[PDB]
């Protein structure tokens, strides 16, 4: 019981950690670099005026 | 003497930093030695330290005399300068001996008038020259950077400037410039033929 | 791929902000599940 | 003083928009205060705006309306605009322009002063030495408030921040009885609130609520509803602080000066900027925000060699919850401190709505120690503060990890999220809790665990409080 | 070496006048003496902030960032002056420094430089941090002048192709790197491998060079080729069949 236990619960940390990685290193820029974006184009529209 | 504030006193010659700026801890001391004749900056948040250094710098270092400069202060600051002045008291003659002999103060508050705010600055590097001039060693706090930024984007505000960034008016960096270069080693100009220097620690407030 | 696709402006920044709150507290929560699991996986191997 | 008689025009080179604009004056000065009459005999007080030769221009504070060429009047004072001051004036209650309006009689004024007050010299500032009470016990506990700090409290559109204005109101004081109830009967402390841009339901519950309290002895009130002009709303702050000012310095007292909605004391100033036709600042506020505020805020502290003091807590909403906005940043800048209040906390319905996580203070440290209160706060404080985020942190890891695989400890500490929000938190309108009050609940939910949990707190301590 | 010195101290609006001069005695020393010249303007992200000084005093109309909008063509009056004139010997090159602010590299100054001048070079901080010299990017740096700058009798025969097959390497190489971040080890197939080991050998071989270590050209491509030889001919794709036959074996 106990083997068998530990074998499935490898494959499950292996995925846990996929999706956390996935999310810490693709997303989280990518927002980030659009906000910054973002406020400069405000900055832009409001000088303009 | 009365002396314009808005332009630099003529010196012999600039020269090169060649000593290392003594502080009473070791940390920041061995590992990122500030220099003599120095420019550096410091971040500057509640509850962490700012006058700290300035304490540090005050009572446990080689310099001649410390000059400070405030923007946006409480009394708090003054009123606990003053007590160290008999409190971080030094033997250099052996004898305990107060702070207010050495430094001098120059600050102001918020509500006072912006081109008081502004000047401040200005008439705190000349006296650090005047100073630098008799042949000693002058560390400069011009602290509270950024109320200094806000007091520009301030003057700016009236005079139908373009806004660079955020309102900071386009000569923002020239003035920037202009003050931090104020610094370093000089060779004094007159007969004695005496040297000194003056360092600045601009406190950063992001 | 490096900018999400959309008109600047005001309630966009909202809506951006409040995607960003949203991976991170995704991101926290994720970070909770794994603890939980590493620890699973630590009492399992020992003994 | 002044002997001369004053003059009169019926000069209307024209008008447009808020503001008049006349010519053939004799020697006119800026902030000269002007009064009108219409052809109808209304009468209306107004001020000088811009001053040019022998030109000059006058907004009306009532506002522009049926305002012929050739008949009508204009008066001139000139003096600038002076508060009537005066002690007697606790128990009344005023309009933004200072007319009373609770039936009462014009305030015979004790001395004439400068609305616009004259800054306090830093040399004679004095570092606060002592901290109040509120009568809210999750600010007091948590957060102190010295004498002489500047705390703002940010709140958000749709919050019941009027209703905890109102309970610090009729709650405010002192904790002197720490020795003795004799020595405490010695009380000189009062309150002036200032009501600004309220909305009509807003001020009659104001109104009524502080006159229920009983305590209307020692308040000062003043009003200013949003139908009244524009421009009263940025002199009524004017003539508060003027006020606290000569109760303070001039008797010695122990003021306490609340500020309501100063995001309505911004879009006042905003509107007079643009009808000056000046040019927009940042976000469409003008730039000189930043000094207009300070000069507001920085009329506070203690003086040497005055038995007295001044506390500020400033009122003001965030558009659209946003943290950096530029009146919140502002006013964060100049101010010390900060307390929030939270949507989702609101949204559990638990009263007063204070989230004490983002909730902080500058000047706890020495407002707070032995002798002006107990030797058993600060490490009581840090240990709340740390075993309530210890507890929210565990209930987020328990909504994933499962309860089954808690330990005990971990409902203890569940158990303390829950104590800590039912009891200490959530207080009630009238609940009247004291500080030592709020340190005995504080230890009681700290009695949960053992003293070994409690690392927080010095063993010394430890032995004489925990064992309760 | 003339020398022209404008630091902090002088008034703002001589750094205006200043590059056009030295520019002009450079034109002279190029087309009047006949000498070969090369000129090194720096900071030009001040010399921009002086003109958005001295414009905004005006009142001109504005483009993005609050640069006047003819300053994209006074960038060119002042870059364009080089090259080589018919019937004469001279030449001037020219290679003006520019700091980036904030890194945004859609910022107006380094784009309108990136407009008038030909190339780049792109000095990365990465490889600062990572204390290597000397920190230079590749991947976004270009040379339009290489069509005609290299070939059979001027360098090697091969020369354009060592170069695009080392680049098409590198940035596959960061593309594999970018993965790893995220799949974790166990994803990865050979190949990623081969291109994560070549990215390091690359880094710490071609780009690291030394303070004044100065290799000859043939030197470089031979290292060039002892990178490409890491990896088997069968993948080599933009290197043509008849230089991997008679070049890549050793």
């Amino acid at each position: 019981s106990l083997q068998t236990s530990f074998v499935t619960l490898d494959e499950a940390i292996k995925i846990t950690n996929r999706r956390v990685n996935a999310i810490e290193h693709v997303i989280i820029p990518r927002i980030e670099r659009t906000l910054a974006y973002i406020i400069t184009e405000l900055d832009e529209r409001e000088r303009e005026e | 003497q009365v002396w314009p504030v808005r332009q630099v006193r003529p010196v012999t010659e600039k020269l090169p930093a060649n000593h290392p700026l003594l502080t009473g801890q070791r940390v920041l001391d061995a590992l990122f030695p500030c220099v003599q004749g120095g420019t550096t900056a410091i971040p500057g948040a509640f509850g962490c330290g700012k006058t700290v250094i300035s304490q540090s710098l005050s009572k446990y270092s080689n310099s001649d005399v410390i000059i400070y400069v405030g923007c946006g202060e409480r009394g708090n600051e003054m009123s606990e300068v003053l007590r160290d002045f008999p409190e971080l008291t030094m033997e250099v003659d052996g004898k305990v001996e107060s702070i207010m002999k050495r430094t001098a103060l120059v600050a102001n508050t918020s509500n006072m008038p912006v081109a008081a705010r502004e000047a401040s600055i200005y008439t705190g590097i000349t006296l650090s020259e005047y100073f630098r001039d008799m042949g000693y060693h002058v560390s400069m706090m011009a602290d509270s950077t950024s109320r200094w930024a806000e007091a520009l984007r301030e003057i700016s505000g009236r005079l139908a400037e373009m806004p660079a960034d955020s309102g900071y008016p386009a000569y923002l960096g020239a003035r920037l410039a202009s003050f931090y270069e104020r610094a370093g080693r000089v060779k004094c100009l007159g007969n004695p033929e005496r040297e000194g220097s003056v360092s600045i620690v601009g406190a950063v407030s992001p | 791929k490096d900018r999400i696709e959309i008109f600047p402006s005001r309630m966009a920044q909202t809506i951006m902000k409040a995607r960003l709150k949203g991976a991170q507290t995704g991101r926290n929560l994720l970070k909770k599940k794994s603890d939980a699991l590493t620890l699973r996986f630590r009492q399992i191997l020992k003994k | 003083y002044l002997s001369q008689p004053r003059l009169t025009y019926k000069t209307v080179s024209g008008v447009n928009g808020p503001l008049v604009i006349l010519d053939h004056v004799k020697f006119p000065r800026y902030a000269e205060i002007v009064h009108l009459t219409l052809p109808d005999g209304t009468k209306r007080s107004g001020q000088v705006l811009e001053v040019s030769g022998s030109k000059a221009v006058v907004q009306v504070f009532e506002g522009t309306s049926g305002i012929d060429a050739k008949k009508t009047s204009c008066e001139f004072t000139g003096d600038i605009l002076r508060t009537p001051v005066s002690e007697d004036m606790l128990g009344r209650v005023f309009n933004g322009s200072g007319k009373p309006i609770d039936r009462g009689p014009v305030v015979l004024a004790e001395d004439f002063l400068d609305i616009m007050g004259q800054p306090i010299n830093p040399q004679c500032r004095i570092y606060p030495e002592e901290m109040i009470q509120t009568g809210i016990s999750a600010i007091d506990g948590m957060n102190s408030i010295a004498r002489g700090q500047k705390i703002p409290i940010f709140s958000a559109a749709g919050l019941p921040h009027n209703e905890i204005a109102a309970q610090i109101c009729r709650q405010a004081g002192l904790v002197k009885k720490s020795k003795d109830v004799v020595d405490y009967s010695e009380e000189n402390f009062a309150i002036v609130f200032a009501a600004m841009g309220v909305n009509m339901e807003t001020a009659r519950f104001f109104k009524s609520d502080f006159e229920e309290n009983g305590s209307m002895d020692n308040v000062c009130l003043f009003l200013n509803l949003a139908n009244d002009p524009t421009i009263e709303r940025i002199i009524t702050p004017r003539l508060a602080l003027t006020t606290a000012e000569f109760l303070a310095y001039q008797c010695e007292k122990h003021v306490l000066v609340i500020l309501t909605d100063m995001s309505s004391y911004a879009e006042a100033l905003r509107e007079v900027s643009a009808a000056r036709e000046e040019v927009p600042g940042r976000r469409g506020f003008p730039g000189y925000m930043y000094t207009d505020l300070a000069t507001i805020y920085e009329r506070a502290g203690r003086v040497e060699g005055r038995n007295g003091s001044i506390t500020q807590i400033p009122i003001l909403t965030m558009p659209n919850d946003d943290i950096t906005h530029p009146i919140p940043d502002l006013t964060g800048y100049i101010t010390e401190g900060q307390i929030y209040v939270d949507r989702q906390l609101h949204n559990r319905q638990i009263y007063p709505p204070i989230n004490v996580l983002p909730s902080l203070s500058r000047l706890m440290k020495s407002a707070i120690g032995e002798g002006m209160t107990r030797k058993d706060h600060a490490d009581v404080s840090n240990q709340l503060y740390a075993c309530y985020a210890i507890g929210k942190d565990v209930q987020a890891m328990k909504a994933v990890v499962g309860e089954e695989a808690l330990t005990s400890d971990d409902l203890l500490y569940l158990e303390f999220l829950q104590k800590f929000e039912k009891n200490f938190i959530t207080q009630g309108p009238y609940e009247n809790r004291t500080v030592y009050e709020t340190l005995d609940i504080g230890w009681q939910l700290l009695r949960i665990f053992p003293k070994e949990m409690l690392k927080r707190i010095p063993q010394s301590t430890l032995s004489e409080f925990y064992p309760r």
